[PDB]
């Protein structure tokens, strides 16, 4: 789910509040389809409510469809919003307050979001650019480290609170840790784009359990997002919420800061593509694959953290461990575990191309295609039986009766399978109880 | 004229961006109803089908007498120009084949 | 006797302009391809075929853009015989499918000079003096069957004043390169794909003027893109001659390009009119090529520690690192590598100069 | 990877724009060049890939241009302010050129241009336009220069799209017309945003579903040089392609003469 | 529209020895007048 799914479902308050912040318009207008910016800029300036035919004239005949979706899009997104011209006429016009704060954000003006750095002069403690993104990376594996069990790790319990709330591990017994779920196996293999971008959802659909403003958050996660890597801002001048809210994300490596105390925070560029999710990062500079897949299913490592390793196990017999190298074997055994597990094939097939070292690079396909079928193959083996509960209805008598009772089922939605030929059916335990009841009415009235 | 050029140098060489004074809304009514349809800008506007408006029938004869009527003259203009007193007869000979 | 002993032991260690002259302002150009056995051969990759159709249609194109008045026409020889495979004409997309049509061919047989020189010369017999008559050849084959003697049909053809080129794949033949040498042709030798694109692009540029060629003051017409508008009274679509000689339905406009002589209707340019020749082209046809009339110099590459001077360059405002430096002729400006390639291959005019 | 430069020249002319200026019109060279910087600062907003590239077309030479306000808009309006103030004080009239240099901006915005792509990386496909903003006269000698520019942008598929505040060029709709490009005169000046971000904005892959006023009718006249009149059929010469609406024996310009017997 | 005489209108003719005890001959006329000229 991107971005704008959630935006999309927000209340229209909060997306009046958000718009009061120019970052804000900026993110969504950026976000927007091409034919929907385009329309933006025309109303950027419209005073008057636009003729929703006099709109809809603008656009192509075979791109109604596309026109159509970045209308309803902007109409759901709230950007502008429908006015009764007089005579009884629909016009169109944006969102006042929303095209006050584009136009600041665009023409100028306005007040600045927050005070330069200059202000405390240069840090003394300053990092660099690299420096940044290892750091951020080193948290990032500390977090999932954590996921895994291993005691290297020992991150915030609010952390491990968090985490259960958004269900990857559930602490059936205290104290110990708890056990991380079919979702969290899904979670464990995402591309930490992706990761990131769900963890994210998470928080926001959870926002309100710490007490913490959600359109607050929104707007500094847009403000990190067109922020500049390598450059510190200003903490001041932001709530406690919003404080504590910035000490999560440094707990999470998405933003630097050295003390607790200290006024300047640099963010990353995961947080600056944050916003985008999955997509949007297309120029993704990601580690280098040191995984070797080699055609009798065999895996080499050329890794030392136990991260990948387990990442690897989940999927593969291990066999031998070297300082700076890992030997599996990829069986039917693993794999249907690792399927019993929740894991999809997909997932696996995904992660080993992103994982994918340079020598295998230079075939044409990224991987040996025997191995990917033989992986989706022993995925369907997984599931080859179907298993439904439902009750049967196989006592009919009439053929009229059967279709009018399947008819009628149908209309109820209720049916799961029907057979005409052999007049026999099934139905849900749900719905068997009103089709039943229906029968005996019709029966009665007969 | 250098006058002029020396007014507008001191006008713009103490100059500040303004927004406001970008456009107006009336500015922005007026370039709608331009760029609206049936405006000046839209030139013309709907077509009518010429295809149904003539049998094909009616349009390969046109080819037919098009193509003969193309060779009539493109035969009168390679006679042409007449530097010869052959060609005179000729051409009259295109005429009359023209004409009948 | 090697088997009485070796070890890999020891492996086991560690460790081009000419001057301001007369050029061919109206070419008609025709390219004769050949289409033997030998086309098959892997001297260019995939073969000589695909390779050679494809820098063909590449061809068509610069030449058109070079020389918008020229024509041009296809002719395939194979099995010791030849098919006319495109008639002579100035339109680029027709060509250009008739290419990607052949690329799926029947390479058999062997190329036939004397009967593909004979066909061009029957349709170059009738050309105008002034027009110049070239002719390129791409020859795969070594031998060529010939029904009848050749030089007899060079003589003809130098006394018709037909220039022939030849660009050969394998090696030099003694054959064509008498044939270019007496007819005043160039006989080149393929080395590879690059070496053959830029034998392409030499023979783009208008060949340079013959002595005997004439110099005639031509009439040509200059229509309108006349266009009728349903808002009036008069708008009478007529269906366009070029259109009108196709197998699907004719462009049934109601305006276009009339002819100023003999009004007929044609919907593309540059086409000369079928019904009274008359040459119908635009002005930015004409101006397409004044290039040609005045080429631009090479300008003095200069190193960069000799060039005591600016350090960004003119046209860029690149800070000029490279350790050349190119300096204009006329008003001796600074210009980095890439603008010195650009501006004489497609600019073809310095801005200072401009300025 | 879709990358959209939108190459601006301005037409910096000052002896027109103090002609408009003594005429107290609403319009002034300020409101021109705030619309241009809007512009420029809309079309960065589109897309991150976008790209922007200010020129200022002058007499004296072609300039590079190029707090509650986004950074790097701040700061690219800053440096085009800096830059268009520094060429304007210092543009002092010396000597009678009055035609603008329209030609040697382009070919200045057709080497950024070039730059830029050798610059771009293969992973990405770099579309360019140009929008030129016509105030002064038009220029005559520049001409045949102007149409080198015009088939070397169709040589890289630019298009090439005009808009005419005050004097019409012909040169311009039939370059419009080569390269595709649009060629539009706004009729109030004081609107001139608007149209520049109803029409020119939009890109011609957005220009496709969108519906805009059908291009200006052009025509492509001859000059006969011994008169440079009108001209329908004329004498083309073989030689150097000089047309005479009369036969002539010599031709003045090749000084060749046509050798009919 | 003539042929020039190919060296190898001897070797490369054969006669075509279809599976089905067939000998088709392919008797064309320019093959015979290349033989005619040759010989
Ligand atoms: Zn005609
Ligand atoms: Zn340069
Ligand atoms: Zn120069
Ligand atoms: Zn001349």
């Amino acid at each position: 789910r991107n971005l704008q799914e959630f935006l999309g479902g927000l209340s229209p308050g909060v997306l009046d509040r958000l718009y009061g912040h120019p970052a804000t318009c900026l993110a969504v207008f950026r976000e927007l389809p091409s034919l929907a910016k385009n329309w933006v800029m025309r109303m950027l300036f419209l005073e008057q409510p636009l003729p929703q035919a006099a709109v809809a004239l603008w656009v192509k005949k075979e791109f109604s469809k596309a026109q159509e979706e970045s209308t309803g899009l902007l109409s759901g997104l709230r950007i502008w919003h429908t006015q009764l011209l007089p005579g009884g006429l629909q016009g169109l016009i944006l969102n006042p307050i929303f095209r006050q704060n584009l136009r600041i954000a665009l023409l100028g003006g306005g007040k600045a979001w927050s005070d330069d750095t200059s202000q405390l002069g240069p840090d003394k403690h300053a990092r660099d650019v690299p420096s940044l993104d290892k750091y951020a990376e080193e948290r990032w594996e500390v977090v999932l480290h954590f996921m895994v069990g291993s005691p290297s790790a020992a991150v915030s319990q609010d952390l491990a609170q968090l985490l259960s709330q958004a269900g990857l591990m559930k602490s059936t017994e205290p104290g110990e840790p708890p056990c991380i779920t079919s979702a969290g196996f899904q979670f464990l293999l995402l591309d930490t784009p992706a990761q990131l971008w769900y963890f994210m959802l998470q928080y926001l659909q959870t926002a309100q359990s710490r007490g913490m403003d959600l359109v607050e958050i929104l707007s500094f996660l847009f403000q990190l997002s067109f922020s500049t890597l390598g450059k510190d801002y200003s903490v001041e001048g932001m709530s406690d919420s919003l404080l504590n809210f910035l000490q999560h994300l440094r707990e999470f490596g998405l933003v630097f800061q050295r003390k607790r105390k200290s006024r300047r925070y640099y963010p990353t560029r995961l947080a600056i593509n944050l916003s985008s999710g999955v997509s949007g990062a297309g120029g993704t500079v990601h580690q280098p694959g040191f995984i070797v897949v080699e055609t009798n299913y065999r895996l080499y490592a050329y890794t030392e953290s136990e991260l990948q390793i387990a990442l690897i196990a989940l999927f593969s017999e291990m066999l031998y461990r070297f300082p700076n190298m890992v030997v599996a074997q990829v069986t039917r055994e693993s794999v249907q575990q690792a399927i019993a597990s929740g894991i999809t094939a997909q997932q696996i097939i995904h992660f080993l191309r992103t994982r994918a070292h340079p020598v295998m690079l230079k075939q044409t396909p990224v991987l040996p295609p025997t191995i990917t079928d033989q992986i989706r193959l022993w995925e369907l083996e997984r599931d080859r039986l179907r298993f439904t509960e439902g009750v049967l209805y196989n006592q009919f008598l009439s053929q009229v009766d059967f279709e009018l009772l399947l008819a009628h089922a149908r209309e109820l939605g209720v049916l799961v399978f029907e057979n005409s030929a052999k007049r026999l059916m099934v139905v849900t335990p749900a719905g068997h109880s009103d089709v039943k009841r229906f029968w005996k009415r019709q029966k009665h009235s007969s | 004229i250098i006058n002029s050029f020396q007014s507008i140098r001191q006008e713009m060489e103490a100059y500040t961006p303004k927004l406001t004074q970008v456009l107006s809304s009336s500015a922005a009514s007026s370039t709608i109803t331009a760029l609206s349809p049936g405006g000046a800008l839209m030139q013309g506007g709907t077509q009518q089908a010429i295809n149904q408006m003539v049998p094909n029938d009616i349009q390969s004869e046109l080819k037919h007498l098009y193509v003969a009527v193309g060779e009539l003259l493109r035969h009168f203009w390679s006679c042409f120009p007449v530097n010869t007193p052959f060609l005179e007869e000729k051409v009259v000979k295109m005429k009359s084949n023209l004409e009948r | 006797r090697w088997e009485g002993g070796y070890e890999r032991t020891w492996e086991i260690l560690k460790e081009e302009h000419h001057g301001q002259v007369r050029l061919g302002m109206m070419r008609h150009l025709y390219v004769v391809v050949d289409g033997s056995r030998t086309m098959e051969d892997q001297d260019l990759k995939p073969n000589r075929l695909t390779c050679t159709l494809k820098l063909l249609e590449y061809f068509v194109e610069e030449y058109f853009d070079q020389n918008p008045i020229s024509q041009i026409g296809i002719i395939v020889t194979k099995s010791k015989r030849a098919e006319k495979l495109t008639e002579l004409s100035g339109n680029p997309r027709k060509h250009i499918t008739s290419l990607k049509k052949a690329v799926d061919m029947t390479c058999h047989g062997e190329p036939s000079l004397y009967n593909s020189l004979s066909i061009a010369m029957q349709t170059l017999k009738h050309m105008p003096g002034h027009t110049s008559r070239e002719v390129l050849i791409i020859f795969s084959s070594l031998t060529t069957c010939d029904p009848s003697n050749i030089y007899d049909l060079i003589k003809t053809l130098k006394a018709a004043k037909i220039r022939v080129s030849v660009i050969g794949l394998s090696a030099e033949v003694r054959v064509c390169t008498v044939l270019a040498r007496e007819t005043g042709g160039t006989y080149h030798v393929i080395l590879d794909e690059s070496h053959y694109k830029e034998l392409l692009t030499h023979h783009v540029s208008p060949p340079p003027a013959s002595s005997s060629s004439e110099c005639s003051l031509i009439r040509m017409g200059f229509p309108q893109h006349t266009i009728a508008s349903l808002s009036d009274q008069d708008a009478k679509p007529s269906f366009s001659m070029a259109h009108l000689d196709g197998n699907t339905e004719p462009g049934l406009t109601l305006g276009g390009y009339f002819c100023p002589q003999c009004r007929a209707k044609y919907c593309e340019l540059p086409v000369e009119c079928k019904i009274c020749g008359l040459t119908l082209v635009s002005a930015p046809h004409l101006a397409r090529s004044y290039h040609h009339l005045f080429p631009l110099d090479a300008f003095q590459e200069i190193p960069l520690e000799e060039y005591n001077g600016e350090r960004f360059c003119y046209g860029c405002q690149g800070e000029l690192k490279d350790q050349h430096v190119y300096v204009c002729a006329v008003c001796q400006n600074v210009f980095c590598v890439d603008c010195d390639v650009f501006v004489h291959d497609s600019l073809h005019c310095c801005p200072g100069c401009i300025h | 990877d879709e990358l959209n430069l939108l190459v601006i020249v301005v037409d910096a002319n000052p002896i027109w724009w103090g002609k408009q200026a003594l005429k107290e019109s609403q319009f002034t060279l300020s409101k021109c060049i705030d619309a241009v910087m809007v512009l420029g600062n809309s079309h960065l907003f589109m897309n991150r890939s976008n790209k922007l590239a200010v020129i200022a077309s002058h007499i004296q030479e072609s300039r590079f241009l190029y707090d509650g306000k986004y950074e790097l808009l701040t700061s690219a309006n800053e440096v085009i302010v800096e830059e268009i103030k520094d060429l304007m004080t210092k543009s002092d009239i010396k000597g009678q050129h009055t035609e603008t240099l329209l030609a040697g901006s382009l070919a200045k915005a057709l080497c950024y241009i070039h730059r830029m792509n050798k610059e771009v990386k293969d992973n990405q496909e770099m579309k360019s336009r140009i929008l030129v903003i016509k105030a002064a006269e038009d220029s005559a000698l520049q001409y045949m220069n102007f149409m080198n520019v015009i088939f070397a942008a169709q040589k890289q598929n630019i298009l090439i799209d005009a808009c005419v505040l005050d004097s019409d060029s012909g040169l311009l709709q039939q370059a419009c017309d080569i390269t595709g490009g649009l060629y539009l005169k706004v009729p109030q000046m004081p609107s001139l945003l608007q149209y520049l971000l109803w029409v020119f904005l939009p890109d011609q892959d957005q220009r496709s579903q969108l519906i805009l006023p059908p291009p200006v009718h052009v025509d492509y006249r001859a000059a006969c040089f011994c008169h440079r009149n009108l001209i329908e059929i004329g004498y083309v010469c073989s030689v150097c392609l000089s047309i005479f609406c009369n036969f002539s024996p010599i031709c003045t310009t090749c000084e060749t003469a046509f050798k009919i017997s | 529209q003539d042929v020039g005489i190919s060296a190898a209108f001897l070797a490369d003719v054969r006669p075509q020895t279809d599976g089905c005890n067939g000998l088709r001959y392919n008797l064309t006329s320019d093959i015979i007048e290349s033989i005619f000229r040759t010989y």
